[PDB]
């Protein structure tokens, strides 16, 4: 193997979460493995996601993950673990374009879409976050819409209180089942739609701005 | 710029293409569907095309096969076989011709693979092309659905013809070819 086979590359690892192997119907890929694999070739291993480095993100399949959901955002390709495998067995750089992994599985087309150029789907989008969660929800989809090119990202805790949020500045509500029903009322005498964290992973998956309705899994209070 | 033509040209001499009939039988190896003008079948497997024409070519004239991905992202990609497939005509070629003196070519420029063949006279000609690689092969097409396109050129290379359909080489041709003609019915 040569040592110098994967010099300039940075990567990103990640594992399809259990749902997201669950959906069958609707070597195995090991990350330590990879990463040696990676490592031997001067590769760059990113631990969590951040201009020197063309990187690339490596995986068994499409997954909902942080990691996904941010490279999707932020036009590192998502590649199919086994370029690396490939691309030892020959000692040399595979084209990853002929191992993109596809985007992921699409609720309006009722099938998993493949992944093509697109343009930021939260360019200059003006957004309001509203949760309980300030970790796996106002800290993880802040990230993600601001790398997806959103203008800006106001995060507001559920448990918060109202005495700065000026609504009518926003473009759109992304929020969870705990919103204070006070913020929907006014959300609706404002006109201000409101969603659940699908729509965004759906635009991200589709590769565009998309319908704010156009999924009865968007709206914000969806359970199960 | 790179991307190979696929503009229909019948030409002088009324250049056309034709397909056997087959079934939608979950047990048919190749299947054409006139309705999406794609074909379907197995990996490996006889893949009849037709040869039409109004006027006799003259002798010396060749028919070039060429894939070519369907969508616009990856057009001025390469098709080719999967390392996979490769590690086992030169093994990197994804489209074959069971039968003759069959020339395999490797443009060294566009880098693009090509089989050609000398043109026969019928009624019309047949010839027997192979896929030796799935649509959904990891590394090689990978799930972008391909353009095969068929030439006629004189014995220099110049056209003369021009015709292509669009292909889908998995397990079940009959099964997918329904499925995908059912697709079109509605949105
Ligand atoms: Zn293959």
């Amino acid at each position: 193997l040569n040592k110098t086979l994967f010099l300039g590359y940075a990567f990103l690892l990640t594992m399809a979460t259990t749902s997201d192997k669950l959906a069958s119907r609707s070597p195995p890929f090991n990350k330590q493995y990879t990463e040696s694999q990676l490592r031997a070739g001067a590769g760059y291993i990113l631990e969590d996601f951040n201009t020197a480095y063309q990187c690339l993100l490596i995986a068994d399949q499409h997954c909902r993950t942080r990691k996904y959901f941010l490279c999707l955002a932020s036009g590192i390709p998502c590649v199919s673990h086994v370029w690396v495998h490939d691309s030892c067995h020959a000692n040399q750089l595979q084209n990853y374009r002929n191992y993109l992994l596809p985007a992921g599985y699409s609720l309006e087309e009722q099938r998993i879409l493949d992944w093509q150029p697109r343009e930021n789907p939260f360019q200059n989008l003006k957004v309001l976050l509203v949760s309980d969660q300030q970790q796996n929800f106002l800290e993880l989809w802040s990230e993600i819409l601001m790398t997806g090119g959103a203008a800006s990202v106001k995060q507001h805790h559920s448990s918060a209180h109202n005495k700065d949020i000026a609504l009518g500045v926003f473009d759109v509500v992304v929020t969870d089942p705990s919103c204070p029903a006070s913020v929907l009322k006014c959300a609706e005498a404002l006109q201000l739609p409101v969603v659940s964290q699908e729509w965004v992973i759906q635009c991200l998956i589709v590769g565009e701005r998309i319908g704010f309705k156009q999924h009865p899994k968007y709206k914000h209070d969806y359970v199960s | 710029s790179s991307v190979p033509s696929q503009k229909t040209y019948q030409g002088s001499y009324g250049f056309r293409l034709g397909f056997l009939h087959s079934g939608t039988a979950k047990s048919v190896t190749c299947t054409y569907s006139p309705a999406l003008n794609k074909m379907f079948c197995q990996l490996a497997k006889t893949c009849p095309v037709q040869l039409w024409v109004d006027s006799t070519p003259p002798p010396g004239t060749r028919v070039r096969a060429m894939a070519i991905y369907k969508q616009s992202q990856h057009m001025t990609e390469v098709v080719r076989r999967c390392p996979h497939h490769e590690r086992c005509a030169p093994p990197q070629h994804l489209i074959r011709v069971e039968g003759l003196r069959v020339e395999y070519l490797d443009d060294r420029n566009t880098f693009r693979h090509s089989v050609v063949v000398p043109y026969e006279p019928p009624e019309c000609t047949t010839i027997h092309y192979n896929y030796m690689c799935n649509s959904s092969c990891m590394g090689g097409m990978n799930r972008r659905p391909i353009l095969t396109i068929i030439t006629l050129e004189d014995s220099s290379g110049n056209l003369l013809g021009r015709n292509s359909f669009e292909v889908r080489v998995c397990a079940c041709p009959g099964r997918d070819r329904r499925t995908e003609e059912e697709n079109l019915r509605k949105k």
